[PDB]
């Protein structure tokens, strides 16, 4: 046995680990764009129509 | 090993501390795109009403 | 159940992604447990943990691996022919456990 091969034996799991939290991270990146702009589309679309209705 | 034993539980910690603010600071991103977006958008309609009442 | 027995500083502390596991018996098996008790599985992080006590017949060691990799760790240590040893890191009962059996004493007298 080696530390050198622990390193890379452990490292095999951190990368597993962070690249799935990260991958969940760029997920949260994706809702704060598009779930955001989902949510313009139902708050601002209840804005317009109260707009319509004051017309 | 011990090396590399310290550095990865480091690690884990990446993967936490990384993802446990990115979903803290969703709320920041998401609240800040509400108070730009939608504000911009009753302001153009504020426009229109003008631009009808003209017409009317 | 070890609980008292367990020297709890040879656990991962907040275990979110590596947690230790304990699938470790026969001596007669312990041939090559200086290999199998820092890499029984490939992934094994064994430098800040230590066997929890010693039989003459077996060790039973805190062997450091990933959440999913228990599964790993169990299926190397039934390559080695291990029996069901661990603590699940169950220490608030622990403490639970030792008020119970100091009330129980204290009850007998």
């Amino acid at each position: 046995l080696s530390d050198a091969d622990v390193q890379k034996q452990i490292k095999h799991m951190m990368a597993f680990i962070e690249q799935e939290a990260n991958e969940k991270a760029e997920e949260i990146d994706a809702k704060a764009e598009e779930e955001f702009n989902i949510e313009k589309g139902r708050l601002v679309q209840t804005q317009r129509l109260k707009i319509m209705e004051y017309y | 090993q011990s090396q590399g034993i310290q550095q990865l539980l480091q690690a884990e910690k990446r993967a936490a501390e990384k993802v446990a603010d990115a979903r803290k600071r969703k709320a920041r991103r998401l609240k800040q795109a509400k108070e730009e977006a939608q504000m911009e958008v009753e302001q153009y309609r504020r426009e229109r009403e003008q631009e009808f009442q003209s017409k009317q | 159940s070890l609980a008292e027995i367990v020297k709890k500083d040879d656990f991962v502390l907040d275990s979110e992604y590596l947690v230790t596991l304990l699938v470790v018996v026969p001596k007669l098996n312990h041939n090559d447990w200086i290999k199998q008790y820092e890499t029984l599985a490939e992934m094994v992080v064994p430098r800040s943990s230590n066997v929890l006590s010693e039989d003459q017949d077996s060790y039973l060691c805190n062997v450091t691996l990933f959440k999913k990799a228990v599964d790993d760790f169990r299926h190397k240590a039934r390559e080695n022919k291990f029996i069901v040893r661990d603590f699940q890191y169950n220490e608030e009962e622990m403490r639970a456990d030792k008020e119970e059996m100091n009330r129980l004493s204290t009850d007998k007298k």
